[PDB]
């Protein structure tokens, strides 16, 4: 596979997102790391799909809403940042205030 | 020009009279004073104040009042106060608490807090900064326990063990000169301060004392090795000669005596009573009465902290595993059951709130959680505010009195008890720069950065392959202070005066900083900061009801805690 | 045919503990108000002061029970127990500091026990 | 009072005449004798026997017959016996096997096995304890291979390599003085015992000998460097002068000679024949005939162990990768194919069972699996019991004779072959305390705790953040013996007498314990414990049929093994 | 996310459980580590759901039966222990003899 | 569970395969590490199922075809090798030119 250090680490974001998605699907309000994981994995998969950085900066604000998460979680997350390989190489996506 | 309060706090952190919520608790701390000069706040970055000729002095060499490190705009939470200051570090020690910058052009600069060519900067604006936690009940069972401790803000581990041997899985004991030497060498690779306890058991002095001379920093008396009147007596005789502390886990079984017999053997000498409530061990049912005595330094271990609806149900199996007991031996089960009492656990919450139990500790991996001493301290304080109200001592709607009482339990008090408070345990000038930065939203839950001897040792930080350190995954990671030979200069091995005088560090090739254990035998409950209360504690032998000043101490278990499911992935 | 990994197939018969040693049955009472539990290998005369029994009959002896087990006395509880003889050098040191030498020194052990208030010295 | 057998075994582990199943095999071991005194068994924990004044002596200092460590109630499986005893360790060495405790009050205490103030305790009741495995065919290719080895109970790695260089990926060789020095320094960070083999190739003595003087512990002759009559001869001349062992992988191609020519070059001198069956290398098809000779110490490597239905199919591609061969060169493929023979693999199972092949080894990462030497030894023994029946030497329905024959293959025999059995390879008084504890259900599969020089180095242990060490996830982890400078005292670097005399350890700054290789040249097949059989082995050059005493040796491959899918996640 | 050491480790229990559940779903009798993983992940997810320790101590005995696992696996598992964050903080669940 | 070093490592092959399978299912042509992960996990699960080494050496050539992967990926993968526990112990599966 030739996995480098980042590829190994970022597998565990995907895994945490899968965990969190299962918790959401069975009716739980999500906590802080769960919410961060879902939005982060969304961004990295979006890059893999070939979306632009600008698309993801905006889409990232519409993945989870305040009714999906516990009290105070929206205010705990000032931004989420993630890097992934876009068609034009590694880029950084910053999503400000992803959950209103 | 004037700046409104909200905007000021957002830019520089809070100032006098502002309050901050601790994590998702109901606890609020208030800034008591601020060492700054408004308009001359230090800050670092593009186009900011700490630049040459401006807030950074360009004239002085390092030895001329210049710092190695300035933490700017810290909100300090310490037994000494809750207040706003810059913190200056040099040679690995805190040398100034006050106002840093450049006396060329700024008013009110603390004279030895010059930002110069030699000065690194850590921005603490918007952070709470505390002393590193001092955990004095550590079982050295699994080296993976060190990062667990660092991640919740612990910087010193006192205790014993050789790894996952049954003796160590039960008791905080590194037995005898050879095991002690081996563990001192192991310690060279552990990125945290360490002190090692020998076996406080014997009926002759020499077998016990030779552990102190070998490099132990104290002793543990534990019932699993025989907490007999003789072992108690000989250990305290050794400790009084050597100036080290003795921790005790007493005779739960009451085999050779009741509590009063243990106290008679102690004979007014200083002792640290571990897990004083007794689930973790001790004379059943009344061992918590220890915490009323002037010569006892009492700590709790963490699984009973605080009293919750699931507390009792987890304990039987936990205890059986720790103490190598068998489910098919009725007396093993009876012994275990005798230790587990909602009456004393409920009273333990209240005794903490009253300043009658002075210390917290983990009991890491032997009926305790290595990364939850700090966590459970604040959960206890929060529960007590909810159930008992603000303490009478409070004012301005703040919880500052409670906050000082509780922070002392895991910082200064354990350091005083083990004779190491000259080096660690509080944010004071002249002490080692073991500092923990917390975002208020994560306070007591997950440390931001843990500074050890003036260099960051552990941090919550993101993708090492990214353009900046903030992108995911943000996780706890060892930093440069732990790498190469820097691990030697950023950590202290605490040792007895006799082992130091006898040259044990050179004999073993120890390269870590060597700390001297001292002033352990001349202290008492009166010396426990904000937790100095002595009183007659009565424990009913039939009902386990706990009374202080003729009043039953009881409270309800809670179904939910803060600092819990909002934060943790599992 | 069913395989239990690592299972034992023990031999026939039984294991006699403390074989060839004199056994003594005595009555013992917990006169205190908290439970007292006594391990297999504690010198019996040196147990908790508030256990009442003929202290002389505990000298040089211990409970005749499997190694690592114990006898438990609830408050006020009287039980009959069986003792066996100590072996090896028949010396005891430490514990309650009643012996510190040969268990043969019955008069010294009892003098110390009586002076310190260990119940049941004649 | 009497205790029934079932209850006794549950409390203290099995005693005389009791049997224990090895993992999920059909193999049963029987306790042959027991050093205890019934009623005075040592045990540790709450209210247990090893307490001051009781089973723990409170009088004696460490130097007075007191142990650093007591393993209580071990079921020892060793070439010396299968029996029940306490094991006493001091200064990193096994000092007593017998009965531990306190001579004050217990009968039958071994005089130097006093449990005192200085004594740590490991509970071995219900565990099988063996010597650490001695793997003498290790390619040093990937440092991650060390934990793999520790997890299956291996404590010594003998072999060669510099990492994933093609020379090392093919051959157990660290070539020349500089590479040897570099790998001796690397070894300072490897938590396992190590000895390094130089290149056994040259036609002049000096280039070969200078490797021994540099710190090599032996030599490897390998066909990939030219296993010529000259290289064989010069290497053995060097070995006879230096008192080190030579391992050989002979000329598969028969390029410069047939087997008889290699034997003539050896000229009756002592040699260790690697992978004697020949899939791993050697004169095609008849190299296994080596194992009949009195001057040959024969080992197998592990992928042919035992003969299964998938064995042949995995080998061609494995071999091509190891030896840097090309699929598009017909003679490369022909060479590979010549080595892969079900006839000799089937016979290899039987030769092990008969004590004609004396040793097992891995061939880690170069046609072998670093963590399966022990595993596949027991799978072979189990297959042979199933296909050949209990050996004639057995009695009482036990498999003790087979068990001693097979445990010897990966413990004492490799140690004897490499001249290191004065230090390691068996549970005997005076030897280094490299000990492996196994739960019987996991025996030979996953080690519980691996003790190195008297300190736990590796353990299957759980959540470091938990209240106790048993909660999930339970996984293999490095323990305190591997941390800091303790890695130096818990491991041995084995070196030639000449390098030691010439001060190589001081020259390179080696801090590990230094072991001397000796008594390698005066031994033969007769010295291989339980595996000392010499005989004429005939291998048919056309059919590859193997005959001993006029009898064809053959058996069937099996479709299933124990110690396999019941245990492994992948 | 601010993952601590235990949060990282415990992701791999969830993963091993997902692996094992897929093996069970395609008709395989489960082995020792597979069975332990399923029951362990069940407990940690139960805590996340807000069950009590006492509930999980009993439910853990009804997750897998002997017909779900290989010969000898029930007898290999004397107990399973797991810690997780309940609504009232970290607690330990011990399930004795989870598979009869 | 008693996980050894290889069991831990090999969990992340299964995880990478699950990631890659999700990417394939949403219509993406797979890249080099994705393709390797899918085929590798296929082999290890095949061993768990009790297939022979010889079966998997051949089946491994029919898991992904060139239309499932990006340009050049078939030619980048000369072989895939994986070891797993078969009913008869650990064995190595080598699949030559798995994608034509
Ligand atoms: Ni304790
Ligand atoms: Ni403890
Ligand atoms: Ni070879
Ligand atoms: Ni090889």
């Amino acid at each position: 596979m030739h996995l480098n250090p980042a590829e190994k680490e970022k597998l565990q974001i995907f895994l945490a997102s899968e965990l969190a998605l299962k918790r959401k699907a069975r009716g739980l309000k999500l906590n802080y790391p769960e919410a961060v994981a879902i939005i982060t994995s969304f961004i990295m998969e979006g890059a893999r799909d070939g979306k632009t950085v600008a698309m993801l900066m905006e889409e990232g604000k519409h993945v989870l809403t305040r009714d999906d998460v516990m009290e105070g979680v929206p205010e705990m997350i000032d931004d989420i940042q993630a890097e992934a390989t876009f068609p034009d190489g590694t880029k950084l996506v910053t999503v400000h205030n992803p959950i209103s | 020009m004037k700046i409104n309060r909200q905007q000021y706090a957002e830019s520089y952190g809070p100032t006098v009279g502002d309050q901050v919520r601790l994590a998702d608790t109901d606890l609020w701390i208030e800034v008591e004073k601020d060492y700054t000069t408004y308009g001359d706040e230090a800050n670092f970055g593009g186009g900011k104040v700490l630049r040459e000729g401006m807030g950074e002095n360009g004239t002085y060499t390092r030895t001329e009042n210049v710092l190695d490190l300035l933490l700017t705009n810290a909100l300090i939470l310490d037994y000494t106060g809750i207040y706003k200051a810059d913190i200056g570090v040099k040679d690995g020690y805190i040398v100034g608490i006050g106002k840093g910058g450049n006396p060329d052009i700024m008013d009110g600069v603390t004279p030895n807090m010059i930002v110069g060519t030699a000065t690194e900067v850590i921005a603490a604006e918007g952070k709470i900064v505390t002393a590193g936690g001092i955990d004095t009940h550590v079982h050295f069972i699994n080296p993976d326990q060190v990062d667990v401790a660092l991640a919740n803000g612990i910087t010193t581990l006192f205790g014993g063990g050789t790894g996952p041997a049954e003796g160590s899985k039960a008791t905080t004991v590194t037995p005898g000169p050879w095991n002690i030497e081996k563990m001192l060498k192991s310690t060279e690779g552990l990125p945290i301060n360490v002190g090692i306890l020998g076996k406080g058991h014997g009926s002759s002095i020499a077998p016990i004392m030779e552990q102190i001379d070998a490099g132990a920093a104290g002793l543990k008396i534990h019932e699993d090795w025989g907490a007999t009147p003789a072992s108690i007596d000989r250990s305290l005789t050794v400790a009084d000669e050597a100036d080290v502390q003795v921790a005790i886990h007493s005779d739960t079984l009451n085999e050779a005596g009741f509590l009063e017999d243990t106290l008679r053997a102690i004979n007014g000498r200083v002792i640290h009573s571990f897990h004083v409530e007794g689930a973790g061990g001790g004379h059943a049912p009344d061992i918590m009465a220890m915490a009323g005595h002037p010569n006892v330094l009492p700590s709790s271990t963490n699984p009973t902290r605080p009293f919750t609806v699931n507390t009792i149900d987890e304990h039987l199996d936990m205890l059986m595993v720790c103490h190598h007991l068998k489910q098919n031996i009725p007396e093993d089960v009876a012994f275990a059951d005798s230790r587990i009492r909602p009456e004393t656990i409920a009273a333990e919450d209240i005794l903490h709130d009253l300043g009658i139990i002075s210390m917290m500790s983990t009991d890491a991996l032997a009926m305790g959680r290595a990364g939850e001493m700090v966590l459970r301290t604040w959960q206890t304080a929060d529960k007590m505010k909810k159930q008992r109200g603000p303490l009478a001592e409070e004012k301005n709607g703040s919880d500052n009195f409670r906050a000082k009482r509780y922070v002392s339990k895991y910082t200064i008090n354990p350091a005083i008890a083990q004779g190491i408070a000259h080096e660690v345990g509080s944010i004071e000038e002249g002490k080692f720069a073991d500092l923990v930065l917390w975002e208020p939203k994560f306070f007591g839950v997950k440390a931001d950065r843990v500074i050890k001897g003036g260099i960051i040792a552990y941090a919550q930080i993101g993708d090492p392959s990214a353009s900046i350190p903030t992108p995911q995954p943000v996780m706890g990671r060892r930093m440069y202070g732990t790498v190469g030979d820097l691990i030697h200069d950023t950590n202290i091995t605490f040792m007895s005066k006799s082992s130091i005088q006898q040259g044990v560090p050179a004999k073993l090739g120890l390269k870590r900083r060597i700390g001297t254990v001292k002033n352990c035998r001349n202290i008492g409950k009166k010396d426990m900061k904000w937790n100095d209360v002595t009183t007659d504690i009565d424990i009913n032998p039939e009902t386990y009801e706990v009374k202080v000043d003729g009043e039953v101490l009881t409270c309800e278990p809670v179904k939910e805690l803060p600092m819990a499911q909002r934060y943790f992935l599992f | 045919n069913y395989i239990v990994p690592g299972e034992y197939r023990v031999a026939e018969g039984e294991i006699e503990i403390n074989a060839g040693r004199e056994k003594t049955t005595i009555r013992v009472s917990n006169t205190g108000d908290r439970p007292i539990q006594v391990g297999s290998h504690i010198h019996f005369v040196e147990v908790n002061k508030e256990l009442l029994f003929d202290r002389a009959e505990g000298i040089g002896r211990r409970l005749n029970i499997p190694s690592g087990t114990a006898a438990r006395f609830e408050p006020g509880e009287e039980m009959e127990v069986e003792l066996t003889e100590l072996g090896g050098n028949r010396e005891v040191f430490g514990i309650s500091d009643l012996t510190n030498g040969s268990v043969d020194n019955k008069e010294l052990i009892l003098q110390r026990a009586k002076e310190l208030g260990y119940k049941g010295v004649e």
